[PDB]
């Protein structure tokens, strides 16, 4: 039940600086707690950056500082790189064992912040034919490369069913992202609408379908 | 948990007292010809670094009350053990003469972070050309216990070493200062022997004083921990440096538990423990127990980028070292090996 | 040069057994210990417990108690994971790591029932695409007009489903004007089930 919360994504200009925070639900984030930062750079191997709340690693720079900031373990980033660019996760000890934050993107911003298009999908009636039911959310050309999915039944959310691509990058550097929702012909037949939310940089974009 | 230790001194009579862990009965030392080196070892056993009397008793008109028969010594394996309930028999005394024998008194506050004179008054700084550099604990008047990083070779010409006790700050006037005569480091710390080696280990000293410092309220001895006794996870000890004298009080972190946080994947070595993130470098790491009948004050721990639990020379695991380099090195001037 | 290099991708069934292997190099082994993370499909890291090697004991977090053991080969200076009995669940991306500043490149483990089989393909009529469902194992390779269309496709990875089976789909934005006179044809490669599939998707 010890939950780890890290900022799903944050933004940084080149030269700006940024703070990731790390929330351990069991209250305030100590020294006994020896918050670790781990760095996943795109398609690289896994790099920790801090140890023990503020241990820099050999390769990690003097501009990457690690602290406690109100009851959390934070890691700043000044004077920002586009090569800084990856995903950070932070991992508290628990008296014996580790917990992970789900990871924070951080993107060194680029090119301007792009709105995704959003299409939703009906299941075909050859699909129908074949007893299954699958709803398809397409989310296509994003900038951050972050997006935040639910679907909803009627006006009411379901979690259920629901499988999710992580963000990959298009053709012209934009992002993409896709959802599914499994049912069956039963469930879709059964509702009046059926809806999937897109939340990109604080900006929900929804489409809906009918039976 | 073992809130009495097997092995006692009495406060009225001065009788050792050795308790029967399987019949759990406390029986009196038999006196025997080689009764030095019994005291010697009982206090050793206790923790104290020496006896400095012995004495014989006799039953017929010293009592025996707290205690019932007694423990005969193995002369023949006395000389070459490191315990004293590994050489005791069940005996019976026909004569009733039992051992007796007065420890050095060790490990407590003569009271008639910030910290106040005379809370640690085995507490020594050791300084290089007036500077201070490195910390020390009190183990007798002229024997300080440090660690052997202590000594580069840089911090080698003796005669520019001095050694302050009995005050909290550093600029105090009213705290001694005196020279050393020899400096017994341990021959298995690597780092001396190689300039690019990873170890802590090994990493304890052993200062002797050209002359003995006086024992007042504000210099004493620290007692060494007793022979098996553990180093209990979770207990918090203190740890005490420098310009006023600060303390700071440390949890024992399990072995496992700094073993598997590191983030280098680093794993403590033998002869170390950890302790929790609250350090002055040979500084003391003491821990207080009752198991000799009197709160005494034990040195656990030396002082071998981070906010990580510290890394200290477990000083149990150095007992027998610190015993042989007093009795072998007492005569040396200079640097000195002890393997 | 302090290295940890994994051996490769293992696809096994359910109830079978797996030795995911860690070799170690540019330090000396016995000094440090190694630990092993898991990543199930997008899905958080799991700490799955570290293993002392002057030692060689094993020191396990509680989800992994049973099945996993971490076991060493120390002339060969290599850290070993075996997972017995393997289940639906223990599909993951498994990492070893010196500390948590060095890490292996990951071993991904599928276990899945499925046996070889080509996908199910569905128009996802007028933006249009078509769904590729139920293929197993990986890889399938979408293709629009048969190559002849490539502007504004993207084919999205494939989600390893409940099932043991994977699912994926493709898209094209394609002008309005078009539809209607303008044929769109996905072509569907699945080489491991050596199958074709070509979905004509009209509104």
């Amino acid at each position: 039940q010890t939950v780890v919360t890290q900022e799903p994504s944050l933004t940084v200009s080149p030269g700006g600086t940024v703070t990731l925070t790390c929330r351990s639900s069991t209250g305030a984030v100590t020294t006994s707690n020896y918050a670790n930062w781990v760095q996943q750079k795109p398609g690289q191997a896994f790099r920790g950056l801090i140890g023990d709340t503020n241990n820099r690693a050999p390769w990690t720079p003097a501009r990457f500082s690690g602290s406690l900031l109100g009851g959390k373990a934070a890691l700043t980033l000044s004077g920002v790189q586009p090569e800084d660019e990856a995903e950070y996760y932070c991992a508290l000890w628990y008296s014996n064992h580790f917990i992970f934050g789900s990871g924070t993107k951080v993107t060194v911003l680029g090119q301007p912040k792009a709105a995704p298009s959003v299409t939703l999908f009906p299941p075909s009636s050859e699909e129908l034919q074949a007893n299954k039911a699958t709803l398809v959310c397409l989310i296509s050309d994003f900038y951050p490369g972050a997006v935040t999915v639910a679907w909803k039944a009627d006006s009411s959310p379901v979690k259920a069913g629901v499988e999710t691509t992580t963000p990959s990058k298009q053709s012209n550097n934009k992002y993409a992202a896709s959802s599914y929702l499994s049912l069956t012909p039963e469930q879709w037949k059964s509702h009046r609408s059926y809806s999937c939310q897109v939340t990109h940089e604080g900006s929900t974009v929804e489409k809906t379908v009918a039976p | 948990q073992e809130p009495l230790y097997p092995v006692q001194v009495s406060s009225a009579d001065a009788r050792l007292m050795v308790f029967d862990k399987t019949e759990g009965t406390w029986r009196l030392l038999c006196s025997s010809r080689s009764n030095a080196r019994v005291a010697g070892l009982s206090c050793e056993e206790m923790g104290f670094l020496r006896a400095l009397t012995h004495s014989e008793l006799d039953v017929r008109t010293a009592g025996a009350n707290g205690t019932s028969g007694f423990f005969c010594v193995d002369e023949g394996r006395l000389p070459h053990t490191q315990r004293l309930l590994e050489v005791i028999s069940v005996c019976d005394c026909p004569r009733g003469r039992f051992l007796a024998a007065i420890c050095q008194d060790c490990g407590r506050r003569k009271l008639p972070r910030d910290t106040s004179l005379g809370r640690w008054p085995w507490q020594v700084s050791l300084r290089y050309d007036g500077a201070h550099l490195c910390g020390g604990s009190l183990l007798s008047g002229d024997w300080v216990l440090t660690a052997a990083h202590c000594f580069p070779e840089r911090n080698r010409v003796l005669s520019r070493w001095r050694v302050f006790a009995g005050a909290v700050a550093q600029a105090s006037p009213h705290g001694l200062q005196l020279g050393v005569q020899a400096v017994v480091y341990h021959g298995g710390y690597l780092p001396f022997r190689d300039p690019n080696s990873e170890e802590n280990s090994n990493d304890i000293a052993l200062v002797h004083l050209s002359s003995p410092l006086p024992l007042t309220e504000y210099i004493q001895p620290v007692c060494l921990p007793a022979a098996g006794q553990a180093l209990v996870d979770g207990k918090i000890c203190t740890v005490t440096g420098w310009g006023v004298l600060q303390e700071a009080r440390v949890p024992i972190i399990s072995n496992d538990v700094c073993n598997g946080a590191d983030f280098y994947g680093n794993q403590i070595k033998p002869k170390m423990f950890c302790a929790g993130y609250p350090g002055d470098s040979g500084g003391p790491f003491v821990c207080e127990d009752s198991i000799s009948r009197t709160p005494r004050w034990r040195l656990c721990g030396i002082v071998s980028l981070a906010q990580k639990p510290g890394v200290y020379t477990k000083v149990s695991d150095f007992r027998e070292w610190i015993f042989q380099a007093i009795k072998t090195h007492s005569e040396a001037s200079g640097m000195v090996t002890q393997l | 040069q302090v290295q940890l290099v994994q051996s490769g991708s293992e696809l096994k069934k359910p109830g079978a057994s797996v030795k995911v292997s860690c070799k170690a190099s540019g330090y000396t082994f016995t000094d440090y210990s190694m630990r092993w993370v898991r990543q199930a499909p997008g899905q958080g890291l799991e700490w799955m417990g570290w293993i002392n090697t002057e030692t060689g004991s094993p020191t396990y977090a509680d989800d992994f108690k049973g099945r996993f053991v971490f076991s060493l080969d120390t002339s060969v200076s290599t850290a070993y994971l075996q997972i017995s009995s393997l289940k639906a669940e223990d599909t993951a991306v498994y990492y070893c790591a010196r500390g948590f500043a060095y890490w292996g490149q990951g071993t991904l483990v599928t276990v899945s029932s499925a046996s070889t089989k080509g996908p199910s393909v569905f128009p996802l009529a007028p933006a249009l695409g078509c769904l590729v469902k139920d293929y197993f194992p990986e890889p399938v390779t979408v293709s629009w007009n048969s190559g002849a269309l490539t502007s504004g496709v993207h084919t999205f990875p494939a989600v390893l489903q409940s099932s043991g089976l994977y699912s994926l789909s493709s898209v094209v934005t394609v002008p309005s004007s078009s539809l209607g006179t303008q044929t769109y044809i996905c072509n569907v490669n699945h080489k491991p089930s050596n199958t074709k599939v070509d979905k004509k998707v009209e509104p």
